[PDB]
RNA sequence: AGAGUGUAGCUUAAAAGCACCCAACUUACACUUAGGAGAUUCAAUUGACGCUCUGA
């Protein structure tokens, strides 16, 4: 109640966000959202390096908003994924880059192209 | 009218402006877990509870 | 003849019985509670124990669970407590050890289905 | 106190060829092998080999063969080049293919007047310029050569403080992204060591523990 | 650690049968690529 | 544009008759099992060591970083600072024989 | 050389509970199910075997 000493015991709307730009201002340097496009031949190769990239996010607190791709091409059909990856601090992004240079399974490139 | 609390208020030490960073509820199981704990555990308003209520051994154990 | 709370409708579990098994699968134990409705535990079954321990290959598995469930309906059978209300939340109704579980508690002579009372 | 600025990097080489697998690992990946064999679905080349077969045996009681075979000969005509050319040089510590299946860090012998150490490369700077670019003027002095290397950040990686006028050391990391090594067998001691010979190369603390932030994998 | 992502395996039930074909672009270099019609060596002109 | 390759071929859905035969041994299963649980234990392994890797060089850049701010005034502010060469960032992956 | 010390990753846990991984559904993540490995550093509260910091 209103007045007793127990109020609002069981409000949970301010632990809810009921609802792009990098933010550099002047001590906090951030990325904004990325795009990996994991580029392959193989749909299987490419499918596992995503899933373990995104296994390596979600393991080391990295928002990830989508795991999209777009459709291939005929020529040999190139198969990609796209991960978006927001969260990195400059020791994070060294550190997380160079786990992915070293996670490269077999011919697969990379990209950290920005949105748009 | 607001009066203060008499005890520690739940749900308050986690009020952290940014939620996104701290580890989350992905399961519907930790949630009646730690539901459980806490209601096993006493407060300070009305519940229900209130008116409803040696080497060697452990050596042998690991070899066999 | 005695009162269950019959109410408790749209929080689980229902506390509409006299005798509750809950088992909580931990990560290496896995554990079946009888209780009454004051909280207080009857009847325990848990893997943290050695004579039970020391006959299972691993504490989690399929096999724990039956021998667990055959170790639990064996208890209720020294302990008096025959009828029972259990209540699982329906992905874990469908695992195969916790149906196997059901499958010893109906086998061992322990129904799973406590008598109604009487008004 | 005077200080002393000492910078530095460690140059990193990515491996071109992949790690050699596992026995244990060429096992399961022949389970997977069939098991996607058992979990296919009618492929159009099975078609070509197996109901043809059915249907000549049938003609005959009234090529897939000369395909496979021709790729066979296919294989056997094109080489594949060696993974290995680690083994027959032994030592060949002045060419950047000593090693292809894990990365190799540059490390020079440095000779000082109280000293005669073999450093990771380094170099001398003042507060004007910034590390990045005192790595990058490393890179483009020190070795005098035509690498088109790459770096991650700004942030460095491995720092120690040695004192006989106090000084620094500051431990960036590189990636060789490309290189024209012109005149591979200089005057200078570069040597590209995998992990191990660093501990037979760097003996005192300083550079004993260069290894905890080097990729190891 | 050159090795993690290439022990996979088709997610899909709809597949048909894959081989290891050996593959050159240009460069000299063979990759193994799960294909059909299982080719042993490759080249683009 | 919303158009994705993750569509089915229409071909495979006549022909479902090539492989029903799907029989193993009990040995067989016994080694796949075997090798399962074992390879369970080779991925903890080698995701531990990849941990224990990642926490060694992420103290060592943070005690980097720390004595660099001690050490120096004016530079750990830009030792944060984010370059603007990463956009176009890229790395092919290994092969296997030389050119 | 001295100090702080010490249960698998974490414990004002006493051989546990959360962590972790593979297999299945998921483009993918996540849930769930099936499985798995785990430890009180060695001797009688004390000494010494392992780590960190402070010295040369």
């Amino acid at each position: 109640y209103k007045t007793k000493p127990t109020h609002g015991i069981g409000k949970y709307k301010h632990l809810i966000k009921a609802e792009v730009r990098a933010i550099n201002l002047g001590t906090d340097y951030e990325y904004g959202v990325l795009n990996i496009h994991l580029t392959a031949y193989d749909m299987t190769l490419a499918e596992s390096y995503a899933q373990y990239v995104h296994n390596l996010c979600n393991s080391l607190s990295i928002k990830v908003e989508e795991s999209y791709a777009m459709p291939t091409k005929t020529i040999l059909t190139t198969h990609e994924r796209v991960v978006q990856i927001s969260g990195l601090s400059a020791t994070f992004a060294e550190i997380f880059l160079e786990i992915i240079q070293s996670s490269l399974p077999e011919g697969v490139r990379l990209s950290v192209k920005e949105h748009t | 009218r607001r009066t203060p609390p008499l005890g520690p208020m739940p749900n308050s030490d986690i009020d952290l402006s940014n939620l996104e960073r701290l580890e989350k509820y992905r399961s519907f199981d930790r949630y009646r877990r730690r539901a459980e704990q806490e209601a096993q555990a006493p407060h300070w308003w009305r519940t229900y509870r209130e008116y409803f209520g040696r080497t060697q051994q452990l050596l042998e154990r690991k070899q066999a | 003849v005695a009162r269950k709370e019959r109410g408790w409708r749209t929080v689980f579990p229902s506390r509409e019985f006299w005798h509750r098994l809950r088992v909580i699968r931990t990560q290496h134990h896995v554990e079946a509670l009888v209780e009454h409705q004051n909280g207080k535990v009857v009847v325990s079954a848990s893997t943290r124990e050695w004579a039970i321990k020391k006959h299972l290959y691993s504490t989690r598995n399929v096999v724990a669970c039956e021998s667990i469930g055959r170790v639990l309906a064996q208890r209720c059978l020294e302990a008096g407590i025959n009828f029972m209300v259990y209540q699982p939340t329906p992905w874990e109704a469908a695992s195969d050890s916790m149906k196997r579980l059901q499958s010893a508690m109906t086998e061992g002579g322990v129904v799973l289905r406590e008598p109604q009372r009487i008004y | 106190s005077p200080w002393r600025l000492l910078g530095a990097l460690c140059l990193q080489r990515p491996p071109v060829v992949s790690k050699p697998l596992t026995p244990l690992q060429e096992e399961m990946a022949s389970l997977l092998q069939q098991i996607e064999i058992e979990r296919s679905l009618y492929s159009d080349h099975e078609l070509r080999a197996l109901d043809e077969n059915q249907r000549l045996a049938k003609k005959k009681a009234d090529l897939a063969q000369d395909l496979e075979d021709m790729w066979e000969q296919k294989f056997l005509q094109f080489k594949l080049g060696a993974r290995i050319t680690e083994a027959d040089e032994k030592n060949d510590r002045t060419s950047l293919n000593r090693k292809l299946d894990r990365n190799l860090v540059l490390l020079v012998r440095e000779k000082f007047g109280d000293q005669d150490v073999w450093i990771l490369p380094q170099a001398e700077w003042q507060p004007g310029e910034t590390l990045r670019g005192t790595a990058e003027r490393t890179l483009a002095t020190l070795s005098e050569n035509n690498m088109e290397a790459k770096f991650l950040g700004n942030a460095p990686c491995g720092h120690y403080t040695f004192k006989f006028l106090g000084a620094k050391v500051f431990f960036f990391k590189a990636l060789l992204l490309t290189g024209d090594f012109s005149q591979a067998g200089n005057k200078g001691h570069h040597v590209w060591v995998t992990k191990d010979e660093l501990g037979d190369y760097l003996k005192p603390k300083y550079l004993a523990q260069v290894r905890r932030f080097v990729s190891d994998l | 650690d050159s090795s993690r992502a290439s022990l996979t395996r088709v997610h899909r039930q709809a597949y048909a049968r894959l081989y290891p074909v050996l593959l050159v672009k240009q460069d000299g270099s063979t990759i193994h690529i799960r294909y059909r019609e299982p080719r042993r060596m490759l080249a683009m002109p | 544009i919303p158009i994705e390759d993750f569509i089915t071929p229409l071909k495979f859905l006549d022909k479902a008759r090539e492989r029903p035969q799907v029989e193993l041994t009990f040995e067989e299963t016994e080694r796949r099992a075997l090798l399962l649980k074992k390879w369970s234990l080779y991925k903890q392994q080698e995701r531990k060591m990849e941990r224990d890797t990642i926490r060694a060089m992420l103290e060592a850049q943070q005690e980097a970083l720390e004595e660099l701010q001690l050490e120096s005034p004016k530079l750990h502010a830009e030792a944060i600072k984010r370059d603007p060469n990463l956009f176009p960032f890229e790395k092919e992956g290994p092969h296997y024989t030389p050119p």
